């Protein structure tokens, strides 16, 4: 999944719920900052 | 409340009966004079003031092991009138005990088992000890077990039968009498007892290490397996077990109900405590091949279900701990079709040391029951004896003029092959 | 691998002459080898029910086949509400080593006498059809 | 008033009862004479919940003994805090069940249970106002399992709308003391979907691993495990007997922890548990209460709850201490770990404070989740049912005594069908 | 706040730790039975970054102790200070490695290490706010240097953000005990630098030397080389648990100390260090101590720090003094020494100063350096390793637990690469 | 938690036993009766009350010597049915011991082992003992050796084998057990220690000043190098070593394990108080050839790997300079893809003093195990005296009418033929 997939799927869920924090939107933004470590790992990695 | 009665036939189930009945009276305190100087209920009963009367009888045609009973140091235990006795011995001869002598004798017996039973209000069930190999014992207690089986119905009946050994007899025509036994007691016995007398040999020689063994020796083991099965009935434990609960557990199906015993541990004074004997040292030494309590090999079939007694200060989670050891062992494997197979009981109660015995006093103790699918070979290499002789149809005159019909050899010899069958069919995996 | 066994029941003659029931509803248990099997019970049975029913039994270690003939019975409780029982009218023993050299080759018609468990009288008589459908111990060696 | 009644039976039920009784009255005071000698108010108030009155001024247990066999119950009397429990409860016959489901069922427990049933009756007609009935048994025994079960059905009966607990032991296969266990086993769980209102599990293995591992004590015994689960039992009716911020009666957990009506098996757990040594070294904070009652080896129960996600949960908090420390951790415990619980059913945990801490301890916490994971044990047990009823092994003791291998299908199958509807809500999306 | 965990391994890293937290105790007046006794207030303001509080008002260090073999922390309880440590953070195997990286890295050190991984997690889940870890282990042997550092690496992978120090003794050519050494010390290398965010080198022929020449003991032991690693570990975080003119964390330390992030390997020193008999001659002096600060001979390595060019370094100063003198001294020995400080970067000297002393003495420094003089370590490591590789000595103990030589070329490779890099800016000018 | 196990095979097994088994008893103060009137473990097991059973087992052929123990002051202590002993000796036949009479007694010596074993939780390895110049002893020893090494397969087994002097010989017989002993050993064990007869002669002759020693004076030599080794296991010590930490240290490859021994000081109580036995004196005389515990030469080859332990009150620091002082040296010259060759251990347990016996109490000790390529000059002359009688095939006859195959001397002789040139293959620099 590309990062702006799951930026796409979270804002699809800010549009559906009338409320803030959904369980998947929350496990949706774990998924988004942990790819976004990794990225920042392999960048740095590459940088080396 | 709950009741057992001990039926004694022959010279040896005389000569065993006397070993548990030492054993028993020392364990409950109990004097040989009768006198004491809740728990003994099971086995005896009060009669008002003093003495207590063992739930016991004695049966035999020879009058001398009786006779020398009636006279030894326990004469005055027994009720004088319970000790039937006949005049004339069947002399190793099945049809004699059967049909001539047995028949006259029989109904005195049931009238002591049913004076007997009126008394008892809770009775467990019956237990009844015969050496196979002979004619008054084989006959009799055929006799007997089919009169019971149709005066009481579904009471429990538990048979500690002697076999013979493989190679090792005293007798020339024990396989006949042994085949027509085992004929009798197939359709009419809840459960059998292997008991023969070169493993008991064996285990003295190597643990006990006596050189020179008598049958008192013998029958001293065959008492405390009788005692460890029963203690469950007459002293507090954590996990109890009952006579009744057996044919749920070990049976699996009619017919199958011969299995074999083991006991552990077995060891002198003069070494006992210089080891610890752990739980899991002692249930290893239980499972092993040469401590089978009958000459059958174990590593030749497939186990069905164990059922195994302790008694002493052991605690559950060592036996399951022991447990998971033996399931973990790849030269012991069940049956495919039984998932778990055992049956474990927990007593407080250690054994009891009998004075200018063999076995020396201890705290944990370990009796197993296990029925195998390797049982067959005692059947089939008896059955091959007998072919052998009944092929010339030797020794039949000494039993066709005793009133037992010609072809009655035949069918024993058809119920033993169906037996043979069952134990194939059975232990193939699905 | 587990032989098969094909019991047909045919019919079973009622032999107890001072049982004149009127209206039988017969029905019928096959047991061989811990495998129980029922038949239908029969509108108006007479003294002769027929049955004509077959099922393979897989045999395991069983030599014995048992059948059983029970009537439906109607008795008013204490309440009076009707409950339906299964009267026992005979029980019988048949042992397949006796009939297995002839059954493997074709089906084998038997009888079976039916003892009433009370009295041990002949009941009832059943006709069984006994079909049996090893090469391989060396191989399994 | 809202009190409740107390049924026991077989051997593991009288078993843990007489320490669920010794537990309760210690935390009241009770004395084993039944004279109160307590120090707080509280102690008083609440009494009639499981305690009646007579005259002299001494207090009598609620509480229903019934077995097929006396042995138990002549043995629960002679023990500490025996003497509490009347004669006239106490109902037994001769006979026993020897661990066949059938014959604790249909023959035997049929005729007994109207005497059991009525003094039942007698007790819950009289008493104030009915909140249910608590039931201890163990699934790995015939006449508990049995008739246990029969009586639960003849209570539901009767009172429909009153709520029904059982606390039940299910054999594990690690553990295993009967090889008959998976019959009755499978039988049992068959009926007891169908009436109780609320189940509990508990494996013996579970506790031996719990006392091996968290508590690091070197010998286990019987002893320690009833102590374990008389502590979780008393932990779930403490709000009731007591004042607290959130009273939360049974029928409210019943509310809040049953989504469908066949979704009532739980797994519980108690906290803290310490060992001697290390009592010293730990603090009692909420923080520290709440990491271990969500601890995988903390659960009664072998199955391992991260295998699967919580349909739902539940905490009784005891001792005094503030609400908004609780509530924060059970959402930190819940934002933390939102891959194993449900997603559509938002604030899944429900919460209760007892400001009456247990006598000894300042906080305490009693847990009960209703978890997806605990289909493995439903899945091994009928596992082991279809691998021995292949074969038909041993299905002649039960075909005896009138049933038959239809209703072993049904049970297969309703069972099957159950383990397979608890699943279905496991990946079931929003 | 911004405290730090302790998590020690092998052998030597026990007895490094040993000494450690005596030196700790006795700072913050900690009696060894964890009852404070101290005069200041100070002593106890800032006690959270090491110790933890339990009931009962005593004081628990945050620190796990792992190692593969049971007799150094069954040896280390019964020591001074022995009992502080918590019995649940003691965590050990049945084996061992017998100084074999591969076993301790790969086979027995995968298995172990997710126990002491869970209470990693909990000490560090716990806490107000982290501020880091910091690694004692030894790289001289197995079981050390492969599951300290894979270790490191399965924190770094969980806490990427935190700062990870590591106190690594590496095996010296001079002071040999194990042949093996030059094998899991290159391969522990290799892992090393990819995870942990400062690393500090210490040698045993360092600390003899030391010994030896400065202080003029006769008969140095291992207690005295954990005194003198334990005093300078407790200089780096003194600032951070007292006040001072300049607080300086590791965090800082960090920032102004690594210009490329693989170049984090330094070498530290401590001063003042007297004998006792000159004790009393010499005079405490901002001058004195900087001159013996920057001595060759002070240095805990045996690498000669004037064959090479400062990249950066730094000093903490301890006791009450003025920070123009500081600032003077400092600028004095970057103008007298300018062949010896890289031009490129000017001023590279970080200063601090904590107005705590040590106890029992008046002033102190705790000097750490990044130099370039540091490359001949590993040039004689790789020396060594390819002196013995190329044979295959000894490489089929490695190979028979799922290692290759892949894994070795790759290993020299990198460790000849840092060599290579770390050098490169030596030569480098503007 | 650390456990060894020792085999005794043989007569000179069975008496260096013996000589072992009073100094560990005398060591850990435990009374010839096995009574003490926790560092015991390694060696010991306790029996709940009072006395420790030896963790070896005694095997022989020969009665006379087993029965000659069993009669002694020792005949308390060891457990009675563990001394296994046959009836028919080998008679310095290979072929006896190892296809004809050994076979019938192995299984009782492996049931042992593993009643042994299961005692055992944290098994560091076994050591067996074994004369290689006798039928029994070698043939058993392969046997038992095989036996094990796929019974228990990765367990580590140490070998103290005794090989005929170069000249000096008792038997006419034994190069070609020898030769095919060693054949046997050569893929079977881990380590194995040369340990002739003359070369300890030699010692006692030079050092103890005895003219007259007797085979006692050699044993006791050999226990104190074994207690030498194993001390590290159960006392304390500042660099400690394992077993496991052998073969990572000392055997390059798998084929090359076989090294030789010495000890330091040998001085009797007469004048070693006039000299103060410095740590560099001794470390000095341990490396000198004529102090070498097998008569071998390393003057004539290079070094490969010395571990060499310490014990009293030695300082690390010493060692290290005294290390130093032997790299200088010119007459002592390692290989070259070895650049550090030592292993140090350090103990605090100074030497025990055996009563009546030859060696004085001091307070420092060395034992050093070196791999050398010297050794393959025994090798070399053992294999000259082979072929000298295999050309004519003389004593053939004994050894092909017990079982053994003619090719059986030859493809023992190609091994050799193999080793020799494996040996002479490391040794070339590159
Ligand atoms: N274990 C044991 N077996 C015995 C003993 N006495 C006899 N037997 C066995 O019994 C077999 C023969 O039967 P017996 O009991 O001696 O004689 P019986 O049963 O009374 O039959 P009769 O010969 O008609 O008197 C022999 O083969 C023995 O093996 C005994 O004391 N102990
Ligand atoms: N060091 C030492 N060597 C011994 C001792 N006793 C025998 N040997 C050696 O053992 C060799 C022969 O083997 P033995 O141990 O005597 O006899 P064995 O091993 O039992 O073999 P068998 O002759 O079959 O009984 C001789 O060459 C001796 O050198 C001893 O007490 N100490
Ligand atoms: N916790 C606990 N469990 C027990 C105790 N005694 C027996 N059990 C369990 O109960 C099972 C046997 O149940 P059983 O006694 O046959 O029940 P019954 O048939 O109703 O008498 C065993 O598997 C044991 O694990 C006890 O004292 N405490
Ligand atoms: N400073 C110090 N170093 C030690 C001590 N004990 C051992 N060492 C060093 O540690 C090295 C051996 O490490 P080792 O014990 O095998 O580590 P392990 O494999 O993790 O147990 C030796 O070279 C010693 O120099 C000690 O007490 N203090
Ligand atoms: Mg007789
Ligand atoms: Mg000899």
């Amino acid at each position: 999944q590309s990062n702006d997939e799951l930026l796409e799927q979270i804002k699809n869920l800010e549009k559906k719920d009338k409320f803030w924090l959904s369980p998947e939107r929350y496990q949706l933004d774990l998924k988004l900052k942990k790819k976004q470590i990794l990225d920042r790992r392999q960048m740095l990695m590459k940088n080396r | 409340m709950r009741e057992v009665i001990s039926i004694h036939v022959g010279q040896g189930g005389i000569q065993v009966g006397n070993a548990c009945w030492e054993l028993f009276c020392l364990e409950h305190g109990i004097q040989p004079d009768g006198q004491m100087p809740d728990a003994f209920n099971t086995f005896f009963s009060e009669t008002g003031a003093g003495k207590h009367v063992p739930r016991a009888v004695f049966l035999d045609l020879e009058p001398t092991v009786i006779d020398e009973v009636r006279t030894g140091t326990y004469r005055q235990l027994f009720h004088p009138e319970q000790l039937i006795s006949g005049k004339e011995d069947a002399a190793n001869n099945f049809a004699r005990g059967h049909y001539t002598i047995g028949k006259e004798i029989v109904d005195l017996c049931l009238d002591r088992i049913r004076k007997l039973a009126d008394n008892c209000t809770g009775l467990q069930g019956f237990l009844v000890f015969n050496s196979v190999g002979g004619g008054t014992g084989s006959g009799l207690g055929s006799l007997l077990l089919e009169r019971l089986s149709v005066d009481y119905g579904k009471k429990s009946k538990l048979g500690f039968t002697i076999y013979p050994s493989p190679q090792v007899s005293t007798a020339v025509v024990e396989p006949y009498n042994s085949i027509l036994s085992t004929h009798s007691l197939l359709e009419h016995t809840d459960v059998a007892v292997m008991l023969d007398n070169e493993a008991i040999y064996d285990i003295c020689r190597r643990n006990l290490d006596i050189e020179r063994p008598t049958y008192t020796n013998l029958n001293r083991l065959i008492a405390q397996v009788i005692s460890s099965l029963t203690a469950s009935l007459r002293f507090d434990g954590a996990l109890n077990v009952d006579i009744t609960e057996f044919q749920t557990n070990l049976v699996p199906y009619p017919r199958i109900h011969f299995m074999l015993s083991s006991y552990a541990p077995i060891i002198s004074a003069e070494k006992a405590y210089h080891e610890q004997l752990s739980v899991a040292e002692i249930t290893n030494s239980a499972f092993e091949p040469a401590n089978m309590m009958a000459k059958c090999d174990p590593r030749h079939g497939k186990y069905m279900a164990c059922s195994m007694m302790y008694r002493g200060d052991v605690v559950p989670k060592d036996v399951n701990a022991s447990i998971a050891t033996i399931k973990t062992k790849r030269t012991i494997q069940f049956v495919d079709w039984c998932p778990t197979g055992f049956k474990v009981g927990i007593n407080y109660q250690p054994p009891t040391v009998v004075p200018g015995g063999d076995l020396a006093k201890v705290m944990r103790a370990v009796c197993m029951i296990s029925n195998s699918t390797a049982i067959a070979e005692v059947f089939s290499r008896l059955d091959h004896k007998f072919d052998l002789m009944y092929a010339k149809r030797a020794f039949v005159h000494w039993y066709v003029g005793e009133g037992m019909e010609e072809g009655e050899f035949s069918e024993a010899r058809e119920d033993l092959a169906a037996l043979e069958k069952d134990y194939e069919e059975v232990g193939i995996e699905t | 691998m587990p032989q098969k066994v094909s019991i047909t029941l045919k019919n079973i003659e009622v032999k107890r002459k001072e049982q004149k029931f009127k209206s039988m509803h017969p029905w019928a248990v096959v047991m061989f080898d811990g495998q129980k099997k029922t038949t239908q019970p029969v509108q108006n049975g007479d003294l002769q029910p027929e049955f004509n029913q077959t099922w393979v039994f897989q045999r395991n270690s069983d030599v014995n086949i048992t059948v059983s003939i029970y009537k439906k019975e109607y008795i008013y409780d204490a309440l009076k509400n009707e409950k339906e029982i299964d009267l026992l009218i005979g029980k019988g023993k048949l042992n397949i080593l006796s009939v297995l050299k002839k059954a493997i080759q074709q089906p084998q018609e038997i009888m079976v006498d039916l003892v009433y468990d009370f009295d041990n009288k002949l009941a009832a008589q059943a006709y069984l059809t006994i079909h049996i459908q090893g090469a391989d111990l060396e191989e399994y060696r | 008033m809202r009190e409740i009644v107390h049924i026991q039976g077989g051997q593991c039920g009288n078993q843990i009862g007489a320490k669920f009784w010794e537990v309760i009255s210690d935390e009241h005071g009770i004395d084993p004479t039944g004279t109160y000698h307590g120090d707080s108010d509280l102690q008083l108030e609440r009494i009639n919940v499981y305690y009646n009155e007579a005259t002299g001024g001494r207090y009598v247990p609620r509480a229903i003994l019934m077995d097929l066999e006396p042995g138990t119950m002549d043995s629960v009397r002679a023990g500490p805090f025996g003497q509490l429990f009347r004669p006239d409860n106490f109902v037994f016959g001769q006979t026993g069940a020897g661990n066949n489901w059938a014959k604790g069922h249909y023959t035997e427990g049929a005729e007994l249970i109207d005497s059991v049933l009525d003094v039942v009756r007698k007790e819950a007609e009289g008493c104030d106002c009915l909140q249910g009935f608590q039931i201890t048994h163990s699934l790995g025994g015939g006449t508990g399992s049995g008739m246990g079960t029969l009586l639960i059905s003849k209570v539901r009966e009767e009172y429909p709308d009153r709520i029904m607990e059982t606390f039940s032991v299910v054999p594990s296969p690690k553990v295993s003391d009967t090889v008959v266990e998976p019959y009755n086993a499978t039988l049992s769980v068959h009926q007891l979907v169908e009436n109780a209102d609320e189940c509990m599990v508990i494996d013996n293995e579970a506790l031996y691993d719990i006392c091996f591992r968290t508590l690091k004590l070197t010998t286990p015994t019987y002893g320690d495990l009833n102590h374990l689960v008389s502590a979780a039992m008393s932990g779930v009716t403490c709000c009731l007997r007591f004042p607290g911020q959130l009273n939360s009666d049974l029928r409210k957990l019943a509310v809040n922890l049953i989504p469908f009506p066949r979704l009532h098996f739980f797994m519980i757990g108690f906290a803290p548990l310490t060992s001697r040594g290390s009592q010293q070294y730990r603090a009692l904070t909420v923080p520290e209460l709440t990491q271990q009652m969500f601890d995988a080896k903390n659960m009664m129960c072998a199955a391992d709850p991260r295998h699967g996600r919580y349909l739902t949960a539940s905490a009784l908090f005891r001792g005094r201490m503030s609400t908004k420390e609780v509530d924060e951790q059970m959402l930190n415990v819940q934002n933390k770990n939102s891959s194993y619980f449900v997603e559509w059913i938002p604030n899944n945990i429900k919460s209760s404070i007892c400001d009456i801490p247990p006598k000894g301890l300042k906080m305490a916490v009693t847990f009960v989740g209703n978890s997806t994971a605990i289909q493995e044990m439903f899945k091994r047990v009928a596992e082991q049912f279809t691998a021995m009823f292949r074969r038909k092994a041993f299905l002649h003791w039960y075909t005896g005594e009138g049933m038959d291998e239809m209703e072993f299908t049904e049970a297969e199958s309703n069972m099957n069908d159950l383990v397979s509807e608890y699943q279905q809500y496991q990946d079931a999306t929003a």
